[PDB]
């Protein structure tokens, strides 16, 4: 799916029960195979560490006459990743109610115990996961198609900084161009 | 605050309000200005962070080898020849390429450092004795009469910048001004050089920065003696505009914009997490 | 207007169909004051870690639904530290924030009257015998009525019309209510004040409130529509204190 | 014709001196301590303004 | 709101359903100032004649539809006398305002990134080998993206994903863009001021800039639904003025 | 004097017998400042229901002990809502009052060193191996020195003269300490603040300082006195807050 | 009186008083603030001797030799290879270790110093005339590209900050300001890396601060050279909390705090003495 | 920008002069002259106050 443009396509579709999980990644905005080659993610693998919240906006692009419930949950990286609605619903989440507003944004805080994080991954500088549940469903009325669209948009707040250049890690060559 | 500070945070409770500073619309071009403090309960934090290894004459600002200049004391071939030299551009190397590519029109001012070792070349026999060796790098602007051979006129230098540099010592390093014959140096051109619309495409039509040229001073070595010139450009003075997005695919070419077409990122299994 | 956003800890409800809030019977939660405390000891209030939004596990919503209850504080007896403040504990207070959700489209129909009746005392469907408490509430599930008359031994009497009390149904609007119109609505938000004749009280032997979610014109659309719609119930506790820490409950 | 400016420190014998020696503005140092922004150029470029609490449309 | 009226010259678009406007860098059009100008004639500057409403042929979008480009202001080498003064004029300079618009129901689905990226400057897509500026763009025809890797042997290449510049297409939302989001917004209008290094340039030799359409969320509906959904780009001109008369071009 | 209360939360210690209180470096624990925060969300701060008292249990001493230790925040893994809330949050930060008791006869002779050592990171007795978490400290168990060298495969260097930590057993002194001589002493306690080189940590991966309680003078009596004096020890948090509220833990 | 000066001792005389300054109670965790003149008869001595040399800078602030780093001009194997690297730590030289040691979080600024001498590698003959060998030690932060051969392309040092160092000259210095992501350096890390207590125990998991690397810059030699370069760690503006116990036993490896048990002290045969 | 100091001399022309070169702090040298102490957190750190005079019990 990474050489279309079904990689940005999350998919979404009415169910038979709820509280199915949409997606799922971890919170390494400069490690994480997700993150790491966004317009955030490529600034970072400039630097080895990084401090502050981070926005992440959601875009449903389904039709207009079909309605849903989300939430979208951030979980501190203490217990492992939630396995259910119910383990996501201890954290820091927020429930989004698809409407004529189409977007919603879930606010990635800054907790931590230390005042930067490392850019390349470890485990003493661990951020946390990020899930995504169905809180209702989708409906819809008929003449509809079943699969939906859901973008995930990445952001920085406005107290995001970053500290101690390198040297990136995703440009190589073995001469010199001619 | 000072400048380049990061911005606090504020002590918020709990809401029930008609507002809204969740729920907005991408269609816009906008992107959303949303706080901690808007979503959730915070804390009053006292932010001391600062934006200073983030600026553009930070992130420039350390200089970074742009070409490897090879040239002996005796000739092989006209690779290996007495002399060699280098049309002066931003493009062979990567990692100095694809910093300034993030933007489409930059203007700065250069530094320019040598770091210029020699070697002896392969023989039957080292054993010699030979006084040091002192180095020539020459700039010939656009456009100038270039060295032909070695012990040519066109080293006298009377009008070209010249330097010299005996081995032992300190690296040379001068400073160069902003030399484009525009308002900015471009990163991009997208276009050609004749009006026709063809020709060369791209950015090569809009860089004519002249040549370097590289020599031994010394006329003779008992035996021959191998060269490398590594030249270091740091960027001072930045001015940048338009950002560009940054490469994903890696180069193929220096005169070229030319690629390999690629995936946008790595891949995993599924796009869930399973665990508890 | 239809847009309201609802913050509590560190979770956040958008609605972008609101109907409005109902405010109890006009008070807003609050803490226990000086002058009507009973207990001397000192209160604990942890006022992010309990009052938060805790979700529930979704309902299907079908034509012959009848309706479901939950029972408060015990249905939020496992819900994160709420819980676990309820076992270390013998008095606790607190109000709540019920958040009642379900889209459906624009050709669906249906209408859910949405409740909080405090003191929900149910009678037995086999008279003469006293039932069970698992089959009054469990810990999250959601109890549902039926339409016909109850013949359970051991059970509530869960016919609808009646709705457990021995009152006709159509008189729970007294009690403070929402309605969910699919037409119109699509969530429902009481907040509830502290309602008892004691200031605080056991959160384990009484059952405080009762949420009831009643379809009163039933979901009808067509075949080709989408043929499921969950309803889901999102309380937040609202300014929670405890009192009398001992050893973990609740026998 | 020295510039006494203040040197990078953190928070919680600060000064450094600074001659220019050579005639050009291209052979100065680099501006280090240069840290002014304004990001609205690119993540809020709308005509009409946006407040975060109301509605986007 | 969502209605919004732009009027140039003797052409005015109405918009009923508006997500707003992008002004370019927060930068309006305006004519070059006299502290900024190199060439030393007079400039002419049309008005009305040239800074008006210029519409292009519609594309057809599919649901296995990669995406369109359009390159400036060669896109505009014929249209009315804005074609006439590029032939007359060595030097010219133009800021624009792009409307791109496609409607289709509330029962249709997708999305459409509208990017407008300067100097665009593309890669071949049989390397070691220049391409023909044919290929690039021609006059006013939309030059289209491919789903998969392009083998021409002579042209761009023309794979979506890396945006023919080997990038990212994801990371194409710092140049100045909307989106037509089907769901909710019709239209999507950007203001691009002028930009280059150059205070006037030759209208011929360089592509300023590029406008790309680009379907992130694929169009879908059903089948009984209309099949045939346009986009239309209608560009306008702003503050146009031009130097270096001599005779007719372009070679 | 040496008459002494201690009141946190519920519960109280009474003391007849106290040397003094050793207050840490000098330092009171208290709640962390806005200028020293990292976090952002609202800290939970239950102030009776987490800071008091809690016991562990007593361990005999003999003429032949070498001593234990207690390893903390995980001494307290398992005690009330303390350990309630380690389990549910990612950050804490909190201060204690250590007291240890030990009352024997004025016939009895002994002497104990009670110290606090922050961060007391201990070798393994096998060296080229890895130790096991559950022989550094179990729950609440107290681990114990030994008078020789320790073989064991997977397990800490317990020699009690080099203290687990390669030091001289006679340097603890620097820590905060009080002494238990039984000629004078019942009782000592010790108030530690936060230190930790971070504002806030995970209270599950970090041991933050460590208990010790080693005979320096062994206890020697009389047959025919009491052949059994126990060591309780007894532990308040203080000031503890949490922060980054998920599920519960802890792996 | 000066900061930093010692105190004077008073003129005592004789006492008969209840007062009791030399009983005290140790279990009170108390040390006695006993002076020469509370327990015998004493003279007025002016003081003048300061406390200057036993300062937390003054103590620290002496260069000392951190690593020693081998590589050469020709590949041997690959401890002797054309290049080497060294992750970044005070751990593995015990003269430094142990005057870190003494406390538990430190917090300083660094000046690396580095010696590096070059020595013929034995042959059957060294007869050959060599020009002056240069080096690089390219610092690498912690998940950058490292070199992973030579001729490498990470050795072009674009944005990683490199240094050039000619032999003959003085030693490079550079200076280092404090790195650590929390507000100390950890000397001590009591516990584990994962969460569920498990992995790595010990100060490692708190010690990212990258790699070093070495290399010739110069291509070759007529006959192979052997390089040794030390690293000479200066701590400066140095603060320091809660202060250890110092270490009896010496180290066993670099990673762990891991101890073979040995006496409190060296012995003797009695336990008074006994002459007149 | 110069900072004349004291120098260290003994007990029974003691000045130096010092410009700071670079713009970081990290850059200064040492701070040699910086001998303020308090041994109150280690040697009696005991909540109630303890006169020597007077008995400890
Ligand atoms: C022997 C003395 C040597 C003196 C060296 C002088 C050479 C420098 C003069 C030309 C400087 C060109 C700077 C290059 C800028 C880049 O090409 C732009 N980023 C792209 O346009
Ligand atoms: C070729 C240029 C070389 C530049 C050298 C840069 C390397 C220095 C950067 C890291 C500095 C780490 C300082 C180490 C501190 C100790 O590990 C702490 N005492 C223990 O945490």
């Amino acid at each position: 799916h990474v050489n279309s443009m079904e990689a940005y396509r999350i998919p979404v579709r009415p169910q038979t029960s709820s509280g199915e999980q949409v997606f799922g990644f971890q919170l390494q905005p400069g490690h994480d195979s997700v993150l790491k080659h966004t317009l955030l993610g490529e600034i970072l693998n400039y630097y080895a560490n990084w401090s502050g919240s981070m926005k992440l906006t959601f875009m449903y692009c389904g039709a207009a006459m079909a309605t849903g419930k989300f939430l979208i949950a951030y979980s501190p990286p203490g217990a492992g990743v939630p396995g259910s609605r119910r383990d996501a619903m201890l954290g820091t989440h927020v429930i989004w109610d698809v409407g004529l507003q189409s977007s919603c944004v879930l606010c990635v805080p800054w907790i931590s115990q230390t005042n930067y994080r490392y850019v390349t991954s470890d485990a003493y500088t661990d951020a946390g996961y990020i899930t995504c549940w169905y809180q209702t469903s989708i409906v819809t009325p008929p003449d509809i198609p079943t699969t939906s669209t859901i973008l995930c948009f990445v952001s920085a707040c406005n107290d995001f900084s970053v500290r101690l250049l390198r040297d990136t890690p995703f440009i190589t060559q073995q001469a010199l161009f001619q | 605050r000072a400048v380049g500070r990061v911005a606090d945070t504020v002590a918020s409770g709990p809401v029930n309000t008609e507002q809204i500073p969740a729920l907005t619309a991408v269609e816009t071009g906008h992107t959303s200005q949303v706080v901690p403090s808007d979503t959730m309960q915070t804390r009053h934090v006292i932010n001391y962070h600062t934006r200073s290894e983030s600026s553009i004459e930070n992130f420039m600002g350390r200089a970074a080898c742009v070409y490897i200049a090879q040239y002996a004391t005796e000739k092989v071939n006209d690779e290996l020849d007495r002399y060699t030299n280098w049309e002066i551009t931003t493009r062979q190397v990567a990692q100095l390429r694809r910093k300034l590519e993030m933007f489409t029109y930059m203007r700065f001012d250069l530094e320019i450092t040598f770091v210029i070792t020699s070697s002896q070349r392969t023989s039957t026999t080292y054993a010699s004795d030979s006084p040091p060796l002192t180095h020539q790098v020459m700039y010939v602007p656009p456009g100038g009469p270039i060295p032909k051979s070695y012990e040519d006129f066109a080293w006298q230098t009377s009008t070209n910048p010249s330097v010299f540099w005996t081995e032992g010592n300190a690296p040379p390093r001068m400073s160069i001004p902003f030399m484009s014959v525009g308002n900015a140096y471009c990163n991009f051109y997208d276009g050609w050089s004749h009006f026709s619309q063809s020709g060369v495409y791209g950015y090569t039509t809009l860089n004519n920065m002249g040549h370097l040229y590289f020599r031994h001073v010394n006329k003779s070595t008992a035996y021959p003696v191998n060269s490398v010139a590594r030249v270091y450009f740091k960027p001072k003075h930045v001015k940048a505009w338009v950002p560009r997005a940054p490469r994903l695919c890696p180069y193929l070419k220096a005169r070229n914009v030319n690629f390999n077409v690629q995936g946008v990122t790595e891949s995993r299994n599924k796009i869930t997490l399973d665990r508890s | 207007d239809r847009v309201r956003s609802i913050t509590l800890g560190n979770s956040t409800i958008t609605t972008q169909e609101c109907a409005n809030v109902v405010v109890g019977y006009g008070v807003w939660p609050t803490y226990l004051s000086d002058h009507e405390a009973t207990a001397v000891d000192q209160p604990t209030q942890p006022d992010v870690a309990t009052c938060r939004f805790y979700t529930l596990e979704s309902v299907k919503w079908e034509s012959s639904s009848a309706g479901w209850w939950w029972k408060f504080p015990e249905a939020l007896s496992d819900m994160g530290l709420f819980g676990q403040n309820m076992q270390y504990h013998y008095l606790g207070r607190t109000g709540y924030t019920i958040h009642v959700q379900c889209n459906a489209s624009k050709f669906h129909q249906g209408c859910l009257l949405v409740v909080c009746v405090p003191e929900a005392e149910m009678g037995a469907a086999t008279t003469d015998h006293a039932f069970n408490h698992t089959k009054l509430s469990n810990i999250g599930q959601a109890m549902e009525f039926s339409a016909k008359k109850s013949t359970d031994q051991t059970g509530p009497q869960t016919a609808v019309h009646n709705a457990g009390m021995g009152v006709a149904v159509g008189n729970l609007t007294i009690f403070p209510h929402q309605w969910i119109n699919l037409r119109t609505n699509n969530s429902a938000t009481i907040v509830m004040p502290y309602i008892n004749s004691v200031p605080m009280d056991n959160m384990y032997r009484h059952y405080n409130f009762t949420l009831m979610v009643i379809p009163f014109a039933k979901l009808e659309h067509s075949p080709q529509a989408s043929t499921y719609v969950p309803i889901t119930v999102t309380v937040a506790p609202m300014c929670a204190e405890y009192n009398g820490l001992r050893l973990a409950g609740h026998q | 014709g020295a510039q006494v400016s203040t040197q990078k420190t953190g928070a919680h014998i600060i000064h450094y001196t600074n001659i220019n020696y050579y005639k050009d503005s291209a052979s100065n140092s680099l501006n280090r301590q240069d840290f002014t922004q304004d990001p609205s150029k690119f993540t809020e470029p709308v005509k009409d303004v946006m407040i975060k609490t109301l509605p986007a449309l």
